[PDB]
RNA sequence: AUAAUAGUAAAGAUGAAAUAAUAAUAAUAAUUAUAAGACUAAUAUAUGUGAAAAUAUUAAUUAAAUAUUAACUGACAUUGAGGGAUUAAAACUAGAGUAGCGAAACGGAUUCGAUACCCGUGUAGUUCUAGUAGUAAACUAUGAAUACAAUUAUUUAUAAUAUAUAUAUAAAUAAUAAAUGAAAAUGAAAGUAUUCCACCUGAAGAGUACGUUAGCAAUAAUGAAACUCAAAACAAUAGACG
């Protein structure tokens, strides 16, 4: 069904958001020396 | 080599085939009513020529790869053959996919971003070495005299 | 060389087969006072040759005027030029 | 110099294109359209308007095939009504 | 044997012919053979051809190229009718010098080229009917359509008072010409001349 | 392999109108010739106004000789020949097109390809005729 | 040597008929008997002037000056009434005693109407000194490219 | 006098008919109205511009298979042809 | 864009309008003239050519790719886990380039609001060069191979004929028969069969978490469970709706 691929989509973006804010936290204390 | 052509004109025949010529023109006029004149020597500096040129315009130095490989493929057939003729011995399909698995890479080896001819230099060395297993899977002998043969 | 068979089709009908009819013929009466009058200026000396027919084209019917039968040519004869194949 | 002004501008003497259609005086509106057509005939109006907004490159080739379909049907449909008046006129 | 019956079949004594029933073609030569139906058939709507011919048609002479087509039709024209072409060259009694007919009349492995007459003439070329032919009236085009064949017009003294007292309707208006004679060209074409008796 | 140079050449000459045209026809040859290589035909196709002014080393040839040579010669002397050509002024527009002879030993020029011609042995008794 | 000796030839009356505004340019070319009184340019050189003979503006014209503004310089009106001034113009300029020819360009409402009035009445006194007709759409073999897609 | 739409002027070389001699007769007719196409491989003409200048609606444009209705082929050799002189000088 | 030139007051854009470095510094339009980039009309059917990506401006070189005979080879194959190779658009790392386009940005519109659609500038990028990366509705949403089955019409390849004809072959494309199918429809495959590989086993949670490998990075692959429902999905039908 499209609409349930679509759904896909606001779930990707939504995780893409999600992923940005995880983004400001990777690459930072956590994962270099932690 | 120098004085190679194509298609087979190996330089002799082209010497004696050049000469009848020679033969022809003057016989051509010792019968009939016309006598004989300028054709003392049928200006040895134009027949010199007229060869000359034809070695030019036949002259591997000034043809295609695509033919000094036609010649080749024969000179390998001919080394590798079983008896005159064969060209389906596995040998014989091993040394033609072998010289022409040089020309590819060649060319690969200067158009190193040409792909596809890439799969197909591949695929060809992948092929060979089908048939060379085969060959090995039956006239063992014989396998192993060609590879050692051709290099492998 | 020509050769376009069709696909079939539920029928083989024409859109509005145009029959032509001249324009409102005062359509043309009107626009040509507008074309002789856009130069010379409003009722054109030269227009009273011209309103003289824009006139009875409006007073009884200001507007003088306020088909084609291919549909069933084509319902009857597409069964039978349709090179279907048989069934 | 001299040697080609007597060249009557051989150049000039059919060297534009085909943007051109001389007007026999008198007439005008024929001559104008004779334009009408050949712009019409070279399609280069519409390419002008084409010529305006790319669309992508996919996009403009299903476009393009469909432009294709609908002017084969168009003469498929053409044919057919021959046919079917050629049937009328005969008796079937 | 079943081929033996088709081998003389009528269907198969008329040769194939694709050529286009409307041939917008210069045309001198006939294109097909007409189909020829005894009034009875034609009540009867019969013809011979792979489907009867509509009652529309009500002619007893049609033209047939495909017995039957896709468009499961038989693709025919009712307007065959060479019939009187070629009745009226008889109507005009003149006869073609047919080049030189060495030993056999016409002359000629295979005739394709200088086909002769073309079953256009069978008579003996001299004849009294000449007696000066018989003024066949023809329709000057200008060059004059004598019965269906066109013959260059020809006159002691140009007669314009003729062409105009016809006006535009110099083909509608039909003269009597003395015919001077016709020639079939080897492409089978017929070149004639009339006498505007004008 | 067999090649041909359909290049159009510009003129300068008020008077003479194949001087440069001849002047590159001979540098063109001298060189396929020294090197392995033999010119054929040569068919000058005289003067043409070209259909468009080409503005060639900022001189804008509203016309040019346009002339045509058969020649052979390896890649490289007709890669080679590009050069040659391009960077001669005098030359406006050329250009080496191929003309295999896998099948026909000896190959026309284009131009007599399209007069119904095919070779020059042929295209010679086509003129032989004479003696 | 010489000084400049202008002898104007053909009358070119150009028009950019676009969507949105019309334009009616008259322009007239120009040439000497002295181009080639000269010696030292050769025979080629004249030619080129010959073929491109210069060119100046004689009558710029625009819808909007007629009159109107915005939108409205794209209608048909605006043409219809904003040729009659260029042609008018044509006349009290005095530019009508030797041939002019027409060039439309584009396909902008105003084109029809530019070829109405010229055949028309307003474009009377000119048409008679007008030869060839002709035109300058410019289309494009690729080129740049051109805006997105408005989704309008 | 009159005018040419409405009068058929067969050559006297062929057969004049009733119904020929008809205003139907010319509308059907309208109806119903190349050493290249003979097969000349025409690429071989990559030069002479003049053969090429033909197939052309004479705007440096080609015709689709609609008009030339040449052998796709001998289209598709000719546009070559074309294509080809192009890049040779002459057109 | 940039001067040259002559010409005058608007230009340009939109539904209609605003603005911007538009134009009284003389603009736009015109006509010449330099420079800089990207792209490649018709033809042109993506017919086709490529493994798939992809791919129609021209040529040169190199290389692959055809049919049919003929000689040979002598089952040497079918295709394939894993592996390897290639891999669109965007993105990235270097180096050049940068016309137009156009994320971002900023401004003008519209609107109740408009961080949108519309419009003006227009930067990352789109180009090349060397890479890196390895994902797309990478879709014919259809893995590869072989044997087979009823017709027609067009391409078209190609042999043949007594080339220009009507014939025999193949190949593709389009309509179907049968058969299959939830139906839509598939049609020499989605049919009849055989072989091999990949993959699926309710919906949510989830291609998420975590671990691990790879990457300059964005990320890519691998890939769970708890918790909660008797739901959830597809083709055909009526009907209401636009």
């Amino acid at each position: 069904d499209s609409v349930m691929r679509k759904r896909k989509k606001k779930m990707k973006k939504h995780k893409l958001r999600k992923r940005r804010k995880r983004e400001k936290a990777e690459r930072r204390k956590l994962s270099q020396g932690r | 080599e120098p004085l190679v052509l194509s298609k087979g004109y190996n330089i002799e025949e082209v010497d004696k085939f050049l000469a009848a010529i020679e033969s022809a023109k003057r016989e051509r006029a010792e019968l009939s009513g016309l006598n004989t004149e300028v054709v003392g020597i049928e200006d040895i500096e134009k027949l010199e020529d007229r060869r000359e040129a034809i070695l030019r315009i036949l002259s591997m130095r000034n043809s295609e790869n695509k033919n000094a490989i036609k010649m080749a493929v024969e000179l390998a057939r001919k080394e590798f053959e079983r008896f005159p003729g064969d060209t389906g011995s596995s040998e014989v399909q091993a040394a033609c996919m072998t010289v022409r698995i040089q020309n590819m890479a060649n060319h690969i080896k200067e158009h190193r971003k040409d792909f596809a001819n890439t799969r197909n230099l591949r695929i060809l060395v992948q092929q060979r070495q089908a048939i060379l297993r085969y060959l090995k899977r039956d006239n063992p002998e014989k396998y192993y005299w060609t590879i050692q043969k051709l290099g492998l | 060389p020509p050769v376009y068979r069709l696909p079939p089709l539920p029928r083989l009908k024409v859109k509005k087969p145009i029959i032509r009819q001249e324009a409102n013929k005062c359509l043309v009466l009107m626009s040509n006072l507008l074309q002789c009058w856009s130069s010379y200026g409003h009722m054109s000396p030269k227009c009273a040759g011209l309103v003289t027919e824009l006139k009875s084209c409006t007073s009884e019917s200001a507007l003088g005027k306020r088909k084609s039968n291919i549909n069933y040519h084509a319902a009857r004869l597409y069964d039978r030029i349709n090179g279907k194949p048989h069934d | 110099a001299e040697i080609a002004r007597s060249s009557v501008e051989n150049a000039q003497m059919r060297f534009n294109s085909g943007k051109s259609i001389i007007v026999n005086k008198n007439n005008p509106a024929e001559s104008f359209k004779r334009l009408n057509r050949i712009m019409f005939e070279n399609n280069i109006p519409g390419d002008k308007r084409s010529q305006r907004f790319y669309m992508k490159p996919g996009k403009v080739a299903e476009l393009k095939r469909s432009q294709r379909h609908r002017k084969e049907f168009m003469m498929g449909f053409k044919r057919l009504i021959e046919i079917v008046k050629d049937a009328k006129r005969k008796g079937y | 044997t079943l081929a033996e019956l088709l081998g003389r079949s009528r269907i198969a004594q008329v040769a194939n012919n694709h050529k286009p029933l409307t041939y917008t073609g210069k045309k001198f030569h006939p294109t097909h053979q007409i189909i020829e139906t005894k009034p009875s058939t034609l009540y009867r709507q019969e013809w011979g051809l792979k489907s009867a011919i509509p009652s529309k048609i009500k002619s007893r002479y049609l033209v047939y190229n495909d017995l039957d087509t896709l468009e499961r039709i038989t693709t025919f024209e009712p307007r065959g009718g060479t019939q009187w072409n070629r009745l009226r060259f008889q109507e005009m009694g003149v006869p073609i010098v047919s080049n030189i007919g060495r030993q056999n009349p016409f002359f000629k492995k295979f005739n394709t080229e200088i086909i002769g007459t073309g079953g256009l003439s069978y008579s003996l070329p001299g004849k009294l009917k000449v007696i000066q032919r018989t003024v066949v009236p023809g329709r000057i085009l200008n060059l004059a359509a004598i019965g269906g064949f066109v013959a260059d017009v020809v006159f002691f003294q140009s007669p314009p008072s003729s062409f105009n007292s016809m006006g535009d309707f110099i083909r509608m208006k039909t003269f009597l010409f003395e015919i001077l004679e016709a020639s079939m060209e080897k492409n089978g074409s017929v070149s004639m001349h009339a006498r505007l008796l004008e | 392999m067999l090649y041909e140079l359909i290049g159009l050449v510009r003129i300068t000459n008020s008077n003479a109108p194949k001087l440069e045209a001849k002047e590159l026809s001979s540098t063109i040859g001298k060189l396929i010739i020294q090197n392995r290589g033999v010119v054929r035909d040569i068919v000058p196709m005289g003067i043409r106004y070209l259909p468009k002014i080409m503005k060639k080393d900022q001189e804008k040839h509203f016309r040019a000789y346009h002339f045509l040579m058969l020649f052979d010669s390896s890649a490289a002397v007709q890669s080679e020949i590009l050069r040659t050509l391009k960077k001669d002024p005098r030359v406006i527009r050329s250009s080496i097109v191929k003309v295999d002879l896998d099948k026909q030993l000896d190959r026309a020029s284009s131009l007599h390809r399209s007069l119904g011609k095919k070779s020059i042995l042929e295209l010679v008794n086509e003129d032989y005729q004479s003696i | 040597v010489y000084k400049p000796k202008e002898e104007v030839v053909k009358y070119i009356l150009h028009g950019k008929f676009t969507k949105n505004n019309t334009h009616l340019t008259f322009s007239s070319v120009v040439e000497d008997k002295n181009f080639h009184k000269n010696k030292g340019l050769t025979y080629n050189d004249t030619m080129l002037y010959y073929l491109n003979l210069p060119q100046k503006v004689k009558i710029s014209l625009s819808t909007g000056c007629l009159g109107f503004r915005k939108a409205a310089r794209g209608e048909y009106e605006a043409a219809f009434q904003t040729s009659g001034r260029m042609f008018e113009l044509i006349k009290e300029k005095n530019m009508l005693n030797k041939d002019i020819e027409v060039v439309m360009d584009d396909f902008g409402k105003g084109r029809a109407a530019f070829i109405s009035a010229l055949v028309g009445k307003e474009g009377a006194s000119v048409v008679k000194k007008v030869v060839k007709i002709s035109d300058a759409t410019k289309l494009k073999f690729g080129g740049v490219r051109s805006p997105k897609m408005r989704r309008l | 006098k009159i005018d040419q739409s409405l009068s058929k002027k067969l050559p006297k070389g062929t057969i004049y008919d009733p119904f020929d001699f008809s205003m139907g007769r010319i509308h059907l007719d309208r109806k119903y109205q190349d050493i290249m196409k003979s097969g000349a491989n025409p690429l071989e003409f990559y030069a002479r511009p003049r053969i090429l200048s033909r197939y052309v609606t004479s705007t440096g444009r080609i015709q689709h298979r609609d008009i030339t209705g040449l052998s796709a082929k001998n289209q598709r050799r000719l546009s070559k042809a074309i294509r080809r002189c192009q890049a040779i000088g002459l057109m």
